[PDB]
RNA sequence: CCGAGCGCGGGAACAACCGAGACCGCCAGCUAAGGCCCCCAAGUCUGGGCUAAGUGGUAAAGGAUGUGGCGCCGCGAAGACA
RNA sequence: GGGGAGGUUUGGCACCUCGAUGUCGGCUCGUCGCAUCCUGGGGCUGAAGAAGGUCCCAAGGGUUGGGCUGUUCGCCCAUUAA
RNA sequence: CGGAAGGGAUAACCGCUGAAAGCAUCUAAGCGGGAAGCCCGCCCCAAGAUGAGGCCUCCCACGGCGUCAAGCCGGUAAGGAC
């Protein structure tokens, strides 16, 4: 009979951000805020580990990503729809534009909206400098 | 290539002179190389993109030095009736018909002179604000092509 | 950037010159500054601005500890004055000379459930030819099966007024500070007793 | 082939397209189509090219000094092309 | 002569609805498209100027009141930036 | 009394410098100008922004059972309701 885990331990992460391509990178945090890398993964519980990610103003991007890829928001409203541009997007509020990745590729139900939530941005570093740090890469 | 006093970076290159100093940004994948009584310039490959941007560097480079070497400045003519100029101060001031006068400012390292109502010239160090500046003035009143009014660079009238 | 609450004392007409014009009188009592946001403790500039005597008796609140901090007497009402900082003192209606133009704010009378006609001044139905019974309706809503829905915001019946309304360029017709008096131009949001708020206008 | 396999896998979803004919049980294994960056199992595998349009992510006559590649004719240090 | 786009017209087909999906016009309330009527910005003009012509960019707002007919449509009267 | 002003980025379009391509080119590196449109600015809503924010001020210990776990039962404080 299978094994199933206790409870575990918040591991915590802090990730660069400066050079990383904005999917490429987000990719690896994904798999990070699910377990999937710890042997004991138990898709019914979150245990991944809570990552922190600072300096997310200088990431990387191909093509004219910059001026091209344009995201959109829809407000209840007729003609709600609105076009955020890239380039826009880091001008103003940066750390919102590797949110709209990572989320995008967590699962969709209630486990996966927590674990957004175990999920730290910031355009800086100077993160708060609570416990636990081990940089990655 | 003399009267330089130029310095490689990790990405632009400054250049010195009697005139002033002007950083002259240039491909990092690029050797610049500098002799001695010029500088050379160098491309990594022959591939299509690499010769655009060698020549390109091999003239912005150049004009850097003839720039604080001799220098650059643009003349600007005024033809129609009415229409004249003079200098107020360190700024230029001219009228073309327009009820309203025309004052001009005078750009962060660049002054003009208008040794006639109808002759204007441009002087500066940088290549790029000579002649965007240049234009500029005469946008304010291009030449007529139904007569010969307003400013002229120093070419054949539109007729 | 000024700023002075007042209440909206009623309205009537001088003569300016050869010219008769419409005038809306506003105390804007003196007003004891309270508080102070500032970037560093609250993170925004503005000043809290009290207004009108109150009984130290409804004050049993520990508004008093907030009034104890500023040595002021007890008001009645406070409210900011965003990007706003006077001496410290107290202001009044000294900041409007005349000519001046000014933004009043003011809450509107309350129409309760109005029908779409008096609230969206709509058209509704005919008095005459047929229908009787949808004088006063609306009318259709949407379509058909697309989108097969009413918008968001769609103009219906409702609730209407009593509300904050803000006007804008009032011109200062005058300024009486021997009794804290100030003469608009007469349209003003909100009904006479009622509390209101005026500011630089944005004119320029 | 569906009908009668709207049972299973792939195709986002979808009778008839691709794989395959479900007697029952198994917290065992090899595969098929399709896939192996994240939602989602499995290569951010290896080697050699091409593409800078988000092409790929779904359209024609026709138009253009886009870019890379093979071939042919001609001019050239007896001095050309601009 | 040749190639297309659109899905407002007229058709073709007979796929859901005949144990019911109420058909024109008007009124009311609108919202969206842009292949733009006006206003804003441009290129050319066989553009002197004023005024036009043609193509390009651009929905943000605007887009009148009457006569005739059930009319949609259209004609007409008086205006309009339209 | 309002439509704005003004700031910023752009469309067609107009340019500076400028190779690839000894000239030429607004462009491939780079830059300036340019719309009633875009983003701000104005007015209104708005922390169920479950990502529930911020500031000033006020009241603070258990009074009995639960040893461990968080609670649980009555009397009160600032304060609130009837
Ligand atoms: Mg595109
Ligand atoms: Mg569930
Ligand atoms: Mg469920
Ligand atoms: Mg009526
Ligand atoms: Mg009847
Ligand atoms: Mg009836
Ligand atoms: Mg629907
Ligand atoms: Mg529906
Ligand atoms: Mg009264
Ligand atoms: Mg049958
Ligand atoms: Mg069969
Ligand atoms: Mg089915
Ligand atoms: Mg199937
Ligand atoms: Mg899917
Ligand atoms: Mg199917
Ligand atoms: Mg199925
Ligand atoms: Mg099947
Ligand atoms: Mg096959
Ligand atoms: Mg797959
Ligand atoms: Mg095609
Ligand atoms: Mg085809
Ligand atoms: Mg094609
Ligand atoms: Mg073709
Ligand atoms: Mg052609
Ligand atoms: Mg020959
Ligand atoms: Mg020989
Ligand atoms: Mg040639
Ligand atoms: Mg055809
Ligand atoms: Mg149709
Ligand atoms: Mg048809
Ligand atoms: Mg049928
Ligand atoms: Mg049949
Ligand atoms: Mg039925
Ligand atoms: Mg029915
Ligand atoms: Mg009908
Ligand atoms: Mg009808
Ligand atoms: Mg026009
Ligand atoms: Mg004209
Ligand atoms: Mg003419
Ligand atoms: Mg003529
Ligand atoms: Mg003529
Ligand atoms: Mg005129
Ligand atoms: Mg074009
Ligand atoms: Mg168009
Ligand atoms: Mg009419
Ligand atoms: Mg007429
Ligand atoms: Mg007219
Ligand atoms: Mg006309
Ligand atoms: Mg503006
Ligand atoms: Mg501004
Ligand atoms: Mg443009
Ligand atoms: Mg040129
Ligand atoms: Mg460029
Ligand atoms: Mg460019
Ligand atoms: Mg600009
Ligand atoms: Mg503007
Ligand atoms: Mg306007
Ligand atoms: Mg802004
Ligand atoms: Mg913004
Ligand atoms: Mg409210
Ligand atoms: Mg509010
Ligand atoms: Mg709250
Ligand atoms: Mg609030
Ligand atoms: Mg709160
Ligand atoms: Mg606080
Ligand atoms: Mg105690
Ligand atoms: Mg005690």
């Amino acid at each position: 009979k299978t094994y199933v885990p206790k409870q575990v331990e918040p591991r915590w992460v802090l990730i660069d951000a400066e050079g990383k391509t904005l999917g490429r990178l987000a990719t690896k945090i994904a798999t990070l805020l699910r377990g999937k890398h710890r042997p004991d993964w138990t898709p019914n519980v979150a245990m991944g580990d809570f990552v922190v990610v600072v300096n997310a103003d200088k990431i990387r991007v191909t093509g004219k990503k910059l001026e091209q890829k344009i995201y959109t928001r829809y407000s209840g409203y007729p003609g709600g729809l609105k076009k955020i541009p890239l380039e826009k997007m880091l001008a103003t509020h940066p750390e919102r534009v590797l949110e709209h990745a990572v989320k995008g590729m967590l699962p969709k139900g209630p486990l996966g909206r927590r674990l957004f939530k175990r999920l730290k941005v910031y355009a800086g570093p100077d993160h708060p400098h609570q416990a636990q740090r081990p940089e990655k890469l | 290539p003399k009267g330089v006093s130029v310095e490689v970076a990790p990405g632009r290159v400054k250049v010195k002179g009697p005139k002033g100093e002007l950083e002259v940004p240039v491909s990092p994948e690029m050797r610049v190389v500098v002799e001695e009584g010029v500088v050379r310039v160098e491309r990594p490959s022959d591939e299509r993109r690499h010769k655009s941007l060698h020549g390109l560097t091999r003239t912005l480079i150049a004009n850097a030095v003839k720039g604080v070497s001799e220098g650059y400045s643009k003349e600007l003519l005024i033809k129609g009736i009415g229409y004249r100029a003079r200098l107020v101060g360190r700024a230029l001031e001219l009228t073309v018909g327009f009820s309203h006068p025309v004052v001009v400012e005078p750009p962060e390292g660049i002054t003009f002179e208008v040794p006639e109502p109808t002759r204007v010239r441009v002087s500066g160090i940088d290549k790029q604000k000579v002649g965007q500046v240049a234009a500029n003035i005469r946008a304010i009143r291009k030449p007529s092509a139904y007569h010969e009014k307003g400013i002229y660079y120093a070419g054949e009238p539109v007729r | 950037m000024k700023g002075i609450l007042g209440v909206k004392v009623g309205m009537t007409r001088i003569f300016r010159d050869d010219r008769a014009v419409p005038v809306t009188v506003i105390l804007a009592g003196p007003c004891p500054v309270v508080q102070r946001r500032t970037p560093e403790k609250d993170g925004y500039t503005a000043v809290q601005l009290g207004f009108l005597p109150q009984n130290p008796k409804r004050v049993n609140r520990p508004l008093k500890g907030h009034f104890a901090k500023a040595g002021v007497e007890p008001v009645r009402i406070l409210r900011e004055i965003r990007d706003f900082n006077p001496e410290g003192d107290t202001v009044t209606v000294e900041i409007f000379k005349p000519g001046e133009r000014v933004d009043v704010t003011g809450t509107s009378k309350g129409r309760g459930f109005a029908g779409v006609m008096k609230r969206w001044n709509f058209a509704g139905g005919p008095d005459s030819h047929g229908a009787h019974k949808i004088h006063r309706h609306p009318g259709s809503i949407g379509n058909r099966k697309t989108p097969g829905r009413v918008y968001k915001g769609k103009k219906m019946a409702g609730h209407y007024g009593a509300e904050r309304v803000t006007v804008m360029n009032l011109e200062v017709v005058d300024v009486i500070p021997e009794e804290n008096l100030l003469l608009v131009k007469g349209a003003v949001p909100g009904p006479n007793g009622g509390l209101v708020i005026v500011r630089e206008t944005k004119k320029a």
